[PDB]
């Protein structure tokens, strides 16, 4: 299972999700990099599920939203792509459903920093934390707990080393490298982390 | 008539279709093929188009089944279209029931094939006319005409000129039924002949010919065996 | 409070293949039976493509009869077409396709293509019913595959002898053959009664009969 | 032959123009005036209504200006059949977009797919086109107002200030030569009035042959006004004083 | 099958086993399992053997059209997606195709596994088939990148062996290719597994080997 | 194939319409009056002969429950699109529960006109309809012409001098009358436009007020409104 | 007026006779077929100095043993050798050979007279207006095959296409021999392209191929393979 | 459906619609396309009623996706719609080969497009000229011209439109190989106003390098346009 685990603030906003790549009993890549579909104008959809899928989703909702912005010189907004990708979701659910959970991260100037939790059953709702996977149960109260409002960067970082920790003691999956997307002054970064 | 010559589904005060008729006007100009019959063998001949010196002649007869061939004047893409279908035709049958398909029935079909072509204003005639040499228990020649009609002939002969070989054909007609091959070889390149300019000649390379018989299968007839009943035909006009 | 019907059925058979320097065998069990029954003692499972190439198969007898109909209607069709008789590579790429075209319902059929081509050497492609692969030597398909395919190997390749022959004939691999078809009719029950036998080789194509067990 | 009837309405002409398209233009240039123009309170849309009887129910009537959203209304000139399949099916785009989205499509966009549905109506098959021009004006938070006019061909521009119709020329002159960058609404509608008359050829407007709408972005709404006789009777006489 | 492929210094190297197999039946020993697609891209094959060579003949017609048409040599990441799309296509039908494309383009040598269930993951080594494991516990245990020629065709032989030895499903001849820039060579066109074994793990041969 | 029969004319007229128009403006003529309190619409229907029913033939129809119309044109053409007219009432009603408004129906019946003067291989619509209405939002008469354009009419006139009949009803129309006299007044325009003597067999009328249904008068009631 | 379809009262269609007045013009290319292999050959009608010479070519490749002249409308000709790609291209996947060329010829010719409908289907609504001279090496050897709008494919030992076709003809008649070799193939193909050519024959505005029998391969000649033949060549006379 | 032949051969051998298509392109803007080594700069005619139109809505430098640009001249709902058709190609392209769509097969693709409309029952012929500018697989810039007929060609140098033989000459008079950015710059603007009448505000100026397409800002093109000026002042 892959675990994804995001956080708004009024600043930022950061997305996590380990490097596995896996198939059946063995680990294909420690690195992999079919998860994040990074989006211009600050838009980040995170994804997990099986690889197929997963990549199969993630490039149509790309190269649709790239198309609406080439299409219409314009930034799509982050609430726009949030509910866009929700609906192609719920379309294909009941024909042929891609089984991926979602984490739609961005920044816009008319509602600033957001973060969207998505299921695999197109169950979406604007969330300040949030988490995919089975490591979900174990970071989701350590987020509840250390979360609060007017974070920093750093603060929220140091949250997701806690969260990464937990993952790597408790969690029968005992996952070590994790990628993170930090979106704040209107930059993203990447950053990887092995615990 | 100028007024009523510009589509296919109108007829004229007298009746007639223009634009069928003109359909039938371009098989008169392609060149000609003789096809004669003895109480076992068809044989058909045809004048091979050469474009120009360096051009090699066009093919002129092909074959359907293993005991059926054509002739074709007119349209060399209609008579390609027609070709493949009638070569499916046989080959449909022979999956389906294993068994050569009946000529009558085949050439039924490419008649209404033909037809179903006439009966819209969206569509037009072949401009091409076949001829049809089989053997199925006996030698058979079919005519198709681009308005859906079929005729079955004794001797036949269609193209540019033909007319001098219609009148050889009608001249010998009651001599082929009782020919040998041979003969019946001889007449049909004499016929061609009658067809044939002063000027031009009957060589290896614009004469096409094919027999299809009670145990000989369609096939052309080779460089050497042509050769040899050309050598035969001019010694023998020579007399 | 109906039963679902399933369509197949196997009919039985065995079809062996094997090459030489310039000639290819194949050999075929005629019966044709349904479970403990037989429907009839002469049923011919080898189809003659070209005059240089034949296919035999075995299974579902109606599959197999379509699949060799539809073969020789492809070859005759390119034969027209292309003005120029296929060899055997171009109609295994041609029963390739054919075959695939029903991934999804295969055809219950294991075919032996046999022939030889412009270089005068044997040739066979064995086809599992949706893919092909070149034999080198030999091949063989059926319900006595498995019996015979080890007696075939350690006739042919003696990979676990030290002391090899190679002097490799047609007469003796006429021989290995029958041999191997009588051992199989010896323990497999849908083999018996009739066999087929076709050489392929420079003056063509020629079949030969030998008789098996009718048990 | 049924070609023979056929008048091969999307067929190039020899100076590479179309000539349905060209009549279709005539009709609107036949049309009544339809003014549009851009204040910094909002976007003012009037049209001259042409007379018919005064048997008209002309409460509650407006038939030059149509709402096609929330934040988009229109103004039309050309034929009304025409005009009023294209602004159902302008209604059906606005409400497509935000199923789809989740947010109000922008007026660029809405334009956008109204003249597509007019070039594909001259460029395929064999209909005759729309005989419709379109004053556009909407409200929107990437582009701010906004006022478009689009014609037959499926060409559009925007604008600051125009007018589509019959005696255009004098209602544009009189635009070109009063309309300023910053106005506020009174000012805007005040205008509209003057050009209005202008291109009737009028000093004194009837509030009876005037139609007058307004939309506005005020505490963060968007706000459409389509005012009635007496509010525009109120207006013309703040224009009679003014001039 | 076991299938391998590998970066190294000087290019790649990719390697296969010669089984096929019906059941618990030893179908064939001398199948080819590593195909070219075109000059500079080489296919390895596991799973469904019918699947994996019809579609690799698809996407060898695709790319022959695509490199006429626009006069230059595709991607091997344009290959992989190409063939990716296509079996997604077919997902929930019952392909069985493992694949590793390794090829040079423009961008440098490049390797790509591709599943029947749509996946495409990049890499610098992968492994394939019921000896994959096996492949890959040998690889990872002395895999560099600065390997020789030599010293990686060895590393590709033991791996292979290794898993035929352990694996029943893989056995038969061992194949390496190298790809380098001006296109692939054949180091070991098929070499029997028999000698292999006791070269490696009986060289003596004067007793039964105890696992 | 399919090609557009109405085109642009190069004054950019659409001739085909017009001679729709005047087609509706040769045939007989209606009319509709809304009252303080009611609609009604009106219109003459001689009889070509003795042997004809008149109960037969229906030139004012009801749609729904308090929606009735009429026609000035072609017979099977309002036919047509009295049916069309009655489907889309019912739809209307199986989707919202509740009865067809006015507006709404007749700017479905506009649009399927308009359809007709674009798409290819027809002719336009050889009528004027005059649908009149009761609904929450008041009563309601409209007009839709072969252009498939509607008007909003306080009182109207179609069909044989129009021109003349819509004067008359002008200077004698008030917002303000009541049922009894727009009848009246209908049957006074009627009976100015008809040439000869006027009497029940060649009018019918048709009633909308009150939020009572829809009623077609019958002879004996149009008799009594004519003894004055 | 007249319907595509339409026969004139001589038998013949409107259409194609036009579109056979269409393919009269353009750059002249001349080929010729010897037992050693085929040559193309063309002229370049250099637009201007600002054009890119690579993204201007008369000479194409329909597979690796096919190469392909073209004249008259030059958006259909590469519509119709993109047509012949993809089938050659599909008769190589299905049949596992390289196809015959009047195989090839015969598939072009098939779309090429679409438009008609004679048989359900249809996309073209009129013929081409295109010329073609198509050349290879099969089974049968070195062929060369003209095609034209009417559909009919004929086969040349040497053929000429383009505005200067007749003075091509005329001097390929009187010049052309069957056991010509391979240079001397070449040197007759440069004289006949430089005695109809409008500007001096350079290594710049001529452009040739060859698919020889040996490796069945098409080859682009390039500047120095052209120079080589342009020094070869004798003095005009 | 309606599938009648629009565009059928005149006796002569012509189209006829394809010609007046090319009478469509005739009556449009000027659009001039100059290379260099590394970067692209693309010139277009603007046309704008002053203090009333909005300059910003009207676009006829337009980009397909990150890294092609396109320019045209003709029928601007024409130009619309096949530049729309062009996006969605880019970005069918992207997702079919996990690779951006390069200038040489965009081109293709629009000419192939045109070539379709002329050669399909029931539609007529797209009446645009267009030019396109991007970078290749081997990230080299390319110019690609495109024309009614469907027949496409790539170019150092090119311009399209009203008037496009004069300014034709004058880049094939004036264009050097490898210039840089500002005197490109400088030759698409004399290019241009060699027909366009000399003002900043009738003409609109990009620049397309590998990072993206920058549009020149006004006052950059006063000041060119004011060299222009004082230079054909000191000729006559
Ligand atoms: C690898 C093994 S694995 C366990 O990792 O899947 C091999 C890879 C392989 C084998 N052959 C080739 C050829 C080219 C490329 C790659 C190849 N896979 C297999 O061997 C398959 C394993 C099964 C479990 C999927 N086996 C097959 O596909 C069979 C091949 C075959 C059958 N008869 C033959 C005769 C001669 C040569 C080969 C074969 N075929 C099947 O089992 C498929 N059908 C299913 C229906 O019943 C008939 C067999």
């Amino acid at each position: 299972m892959d675990t994804l685990i995001g956080l708004r603030g009024n600043n930022f906003v950061v997305l996590a999700a380990d490097t596995y790549s896996i198939n059946s009993i063995i680990k294909l890549k420690n690195d992999d990099n079919t998860k994040f579909y990074d989006i211009h104008g600050n838009k980040c959809l995170l994804l997990g599920g099986s690889i197929g899928d997963r990549l199969q989703f993630g490039e149509f909702i790309r190269k649709n939203v790239h198309l609406y912005q080439y299409q219409n010189n314009t930034d799509m907004f982050v609430k726009s792509f949030a509910f866009f990708t929700r609906k192609n979701l719920a379309y294909y659910l009941r024909r042929n459903p891609f089984e991926v959970n979602c984490l739609i991260a961005g920044y816009d100037k008319k509602d600033g920093y957001q973060l969207y939790w998505c299921d695999y059953l197109s169950n979406m709702d604007s969330v300040n934390k949030g988490a995919h996977g089975y490591g979900a149960y174990l970071v989701s109260a350590i987020l509840d707990k250390y979360y609060h409002e007017n974070l920093t960067v750093d603060e929220a970082l140091d949250i997701f080393k806690l969260c990464f920790e937990e993952l790597k003691k408790r969690f029968l999956l005992t996952q070590i490298n994790y990628e993170l997307r930090i979106m704040y002054d209107n930059k993203v970064e990447t950053q990887y982390v092995t615990v | 008539r100028n007024l009523y010559d510009t589509d296919n589904i109108i007829y004229s005060p007298e009746g007639r279709l223009y634009q069928v008729e003109y359909a039938s006007e371009a098989i008169k100009q392609g060149t000609c093929a003789v096809a004669i019959k003895s109480k076992d063998y068809v044989v058909v001949s045809g004048l091979k188009k050469c474009i120009s010196k360096l051009s090699f002649p066009q093919e002129k007869i092909f074959k359907i089944d293993d005991y059926i061939g054509i002739s074709m004047s007119g349209i060399t893409s209609d008579a390609k279209v027609l070709t493949k279908f009638m070569q499916n035709e046989c080959l449909s049958h022979k999956f389906l029931y294993n068994e050569n398909i009946n000529i009558e029935s085949l050439v039924r079909s490419v008649a209404d094939k033909y037809q179903k072509n006439t009966q819209k204003s969206s569509k037009r005639a072949f401009g091409v006319g076949l001829m049809i040499a089989a053997y199925h228990n006996e030698p058979c020649i079919f005519e198709t005409r681009p308005n859906g009609s079929y005729f079955e002939y004794d001797a036949l002969s269609f193209g540019a000129r033909s007319h001098a070989s219609k009148t050889y054909l009608e001249k010998n007609l009651h001599l082929f039924e009782e020919c040998s091959l041979e003969e019946l070889i001889l007449h049909c390149l004499k016929a061609l002949k009658c067809s044939l300019s002063s000027e031009s000649e009957l060589t290896i390379s614009n004469t096409a010919l094919a027999v299809v018989g009670k145990n000989h299968p369609w096939q052309e007839i080779s460089s050497l065996q042509l050769e040899e009943y050309l050598s035969k035909v001019k010694m023998d006009a020579e007399q | 409070g109906f039963k679902r019907w399933y369509p197949y059925i196997d009919n039985g058979g065995t079809v062996i293949g094997l090459t030489g320097k310039d000639y290819v065998i194949l050999a075929a069990d005629t019966r044709l039976s349904l479970s403990y029954s037989i429907y009839t003692r002469f049923c011919p499972k080898i189809s003659k493509l070209t005059d240089k190439c034949i296919i035999g198969s075995s299974g579902m007898q109606s599959d197999i009869k379509t699949l060799h109909s539809l073969l020789q209607k492809k070859i005759q069709l390119f034969v027209l077409e292309h003005s120029h008789y296929p060899d055997i590579h171009v109609i295994d790429r041609l029963l390739c396709v054919i075959l695939y075209s029903r991934r999804f319902f295969p055809y219950y059929a294991f075919n032996i293509l046999a022939g030889v081509d412009e270089n005068n050497k044997g040739v066979l492609y064995n086809y599992d019913s949706v893919g092909s692969y070149c034999e080198a030597t030999h091949s063989c398909v059926g319900s006595g595959s498995q019996l015979i395919l080890p007696i075939l190997d350690n006739r042919v390749e003696q990979k676990n002898q030290l002391i090899k022959n190679t002097n490799f004939n047609l007469g003796d691999d006429i021989n290995f053959v029958k041999d191997a078809i009588t051992s199989a009719t010896e323990r497999d029950i849908y083999t018996g009664d009739k066999t087929l036998i076709y050489v392929i080789d420079k003056m063509g194509i020629n079949v030969n009969t030998l008789d098996l067990k009718q048990d | 032959m049924a070609r023979r009837y056929d008048s091969r309405t999307t067929t190039f002409s020899p100076e590479g123009r179309l000539y349905q398209v060209e009549y279709a233009l005539e009709a609107i240039n036949n049309a009544s005036i339809t003014i549009g123009l851009i204040t910094k309170d909002g976007v003012i849309l009037g049209a001259d209504k042409v007379f018919i009887s005064k048997l008209i129910d002309k409460a509650n009537n407006y038939e030059k200006i149509y709402k096609i959203d929330k934040h988009i209304f229109c103004g039309v000139a050309g034929l009304n059949a025409d005009a009023n399949i294209l602004i159902n099916q302008s209604r059906l785009y606005a409400q497509r977009y935000l199923y789809n989205y989740n947010e109000v499509q922008p007026v660029s966009q809405l334009v956008v797919q109204i003249c597509d549905i007019k070039q594909s109506y001259t460029q395929y098959g064999g209909l005759r086109p729309y005989g419709v021009s379109f004053l556009i004006g909407g409200y929107d938070t990437k582009d701010g107002y906004q006022l478009y006019h689009t014609d037959p061909s499926g060409n559009y521009s925007g604008w600051f200030a125009t007018a589509i119709g019959t005696n255009n020329l004098t209602a544009s002159s009189v635009l070109k030569q009063e309309w300023k960058n910053d106005m506020t609404l009174e000012e805007g509608l005040l205008l509209a009035l003057k050009t209005l008359a202008k291109s009737t050829d009028t000093e004194i407007p009837k509030s009876e042959k005037i139609e007058l709408a307004y939309l506005t972005n005020k505490d963060g709404e968007v706000y459409q006004k389509y005012l009635t006789e007496k509010e525009i009777e109120e207006l013309i006489k703040l224009y009679t004083q003014k001039y | 099958t076991t299938t391998l492929a590998f970066k190294f210094k000087d290019g790649i190297i990719v390697a296969v086993d010669s089984r096929a197999s019906m059941g618990s039946f030893i179908s064939s020993q001398n199948v080819e399992k590593i195909i070219e697609i075109n000059k500079n891209i080489l296919g390895t094959m596991a799973g469904g053997a019918a699947d994996c060579l019809y579609w690799e003949k698809y996407l060898g017609k695709i790319i022959k059209i695509y490199e006429l048409r626009n006069n230059e040599k595709i991607s091997v990441r344009a290959a992989s997606t190409i063939l990716s799309n296509i079996l997604y296509q077919y997902k929930g039908y019952g392909l069985c195709c493992g694949i590793i494309l390794s090829g040079y383009d423009h961008t440098g040598f490049n390797m790509f596994y591709v599943d029947d269930s749509g996946k495409k993951v990049e890499g610098n080594l992968f492994s394939c088939g019921s000896g994959s494991t096996y492949a890959y516990s040998i690889l990872d245990s002395a895999y560099d990148y600065n390997l020789n020629l030599d010293q990686a065709v060895e590393l590709a032989r033991n791996a292979i062996y290794h898993a035929t030895f352990r694996d029943g499903g893989s056995g038969g001849k061992v194949r390496v290719f190298h790809i380098h820039k001006n296109g692939y060579d054949k180091i070991i066109e098929g070499e029997d597994v028999f000698d292999l074994h006791y070269h490696y793990t009986n060289p003596e041969q004067k007793d039964q080997y105890v696992m | 194939y399919s090609f557009s029969l109405t085109t642009f004319s190069p004054t950019g007229k659409l001739v085909q319409i017009e001679y729709a128009l005047n087609r509706v403006s040769s045939s007989s003529p209606a009319l509709g009056i809304r009252a303080k309190n009611g609609v009604i619409i009106a219109t003459e229907k001689k009889s070509p002969n003795e042997l004809i029913e008149e109960n037969s033939i229906f030139k004012i129809q009801q749609i729904s429950e308090h929606i009735g119309i009429v026609y000035a044109g072609m017979p099977g053409d309002f036919r047509v699109l009295l049916k069309r007219a009655r489907k889309e009432a019912i739809r209307y009603s199986l989707q919202y529960g509740s009865e067809i408004l006015v507006k709404e129906l007749v700017k479905i019946i506009a649009s399927i006109v308009q359809e007709f003067t674009q798409t290819g291989g027809v002719r336009p619509f050889g009528l004027s309809l005059l649908i009149c209405g009761v609904d929450v939002y008041g009563y309601h008469l409209y007009q839709i012409d072969p252009s498939g354009c509607y008007f909003n009419w306080m009182a109207t006139c179609v069909g044989k001098d129009y021109q003349n009949n819509m004067s008359f009803l002008e200077k004698r129309y008030n917002k303000d009358i009541e049922i009894e006299d727009a009848i009246h007044t209908a049957i006074l325009t009627l009976k100015e436009s008809y040439e000869g003597v006027l009497n029940e067999k060649n009018i019918e009328i048709g009633v909308a007020y009150d939020n009572k249904p829809f009623k077609i008068l019958t002879q004996n009631e149009i008799k009594d409104y004519l003894i004055e | 007026d007249r319907g595509v379809n339409t026969f004139s009262p001589e038998g013949r269609l409107f259409q194609v006779e036009y579109a056979l007045g269409a393919i009269k013009l353009g750059s002249t290319a001349v080929g010729i077929c010897v037992n050693d292999g085929v040559i193309l050959a063309s002229e370049r009608r250099i637009s201007s100095t600002l054009i890119e010479k690579d993204s201007v070519e008369k000479l194409l490749s329909i597979d690796d043993h096919i190469g392909c002249a073209m004249s008259g409308l030059m958006a259909d000709a590469r519509t119709l050798i993109d047509y012949a790609r993809v089938e050659c291209n599909h008769y190589k996947f299905i049949y596992n050979e390289n196809i015959n060329i009047k195989s090839c010829v015969e598939l072009i010719s098939e779309l090429a007279l679409d438009f008609s409908n004679l048989s359900d289907k249809k996309i073209m609504s009129r013929p081409f207006g295109v010329a073609l001279l198509i050349g290879g090496v099969d089974k049968n050897g070195p062929c060369l095959w003209y095609t034209e709008p009417s559909g009919t494919n004929t086969r040349f030992s040497a053929a000429s296409i383009g505005s200067a076709q007749e003075g091509a003809e005329l001097l390929l008649q009187e010049n052309y021999k069957k056991d010509m070799t391979f240079e001397q193939a070449e040197i007759l193909a440069l004289t006949v392209l430089r005695q109809v050519m409008e500007d001096k024959l350079s290594t710049s505005n001529v452009e040739i191929c060859a698919i020889k029998k040996s490796d069945q391969t098409f080859y682009k000649y390039n500047t120095d393979d052209i120079s080589r033949i342009i020094d070869v060549l004798p003095s005009p006379v | 459906s309606y599938d009648r032949a629009i565009t059928v051969f005149s006796p002569d051998g012509h189209l006829l619609q394809v010609e007046h298509a090319l009478e469509a392109v005739k009556k449009g803007g000027c659009a001039v396309a100059i290379k260099s080594s590394n970067f692209a700069v693309l010139a277009v005619e603007k046309k704008n009623i002053p203090k009333l139109q909005n300059p910003k809505t009207t676009e006829k430098l337009i980009k397909l996706d990150e890294h092609n640009c396109l320019a045209f001249a003709g029928l601007n709902a024409d130009a619309r719609v096949l530049v729309n058709k062009t996006r969605l190609e880019c970005q069918r392209y992207y997702l079919n080969m996990d690779e951006p769509a390069p200038v040489d097969y965009i081109a293709k693709y629009v000419a192939k497009v045109q070539q379709k409309f002329t050669h399909r029952g029931g539609v007529r012929p797209f009446g645009i000229a267009t030019l396109i500018a991007g970078f290749k697989n081997n990230k080299e810039i390319c110019i690609y011209q495109t024309e009614p007929s469907g027949i496409y060609a790539a170019w150092k140098a090119q311009a399209i439109g009203k008037n496009a033989k004069i300014v034709q000459e004058f880049l094939e008079k004036n264009y050097q190989e490898n210039m840089e950015q500002k005197d490109c710059i400088f030759l698409a603007l004399k290019a241009i106003f060699e027909v366009v009448e000399l003002s900043s505000k009738n003409v609109e100026v990009a620049l397309l390098t590998e990072k993206d397409l920058t549009f020149i800002e006004e006052q950059e093109i006063n000041s060119m346009v004011e060299l222009i000026d004082q230079e054909r002042t000191k000729n006559n």
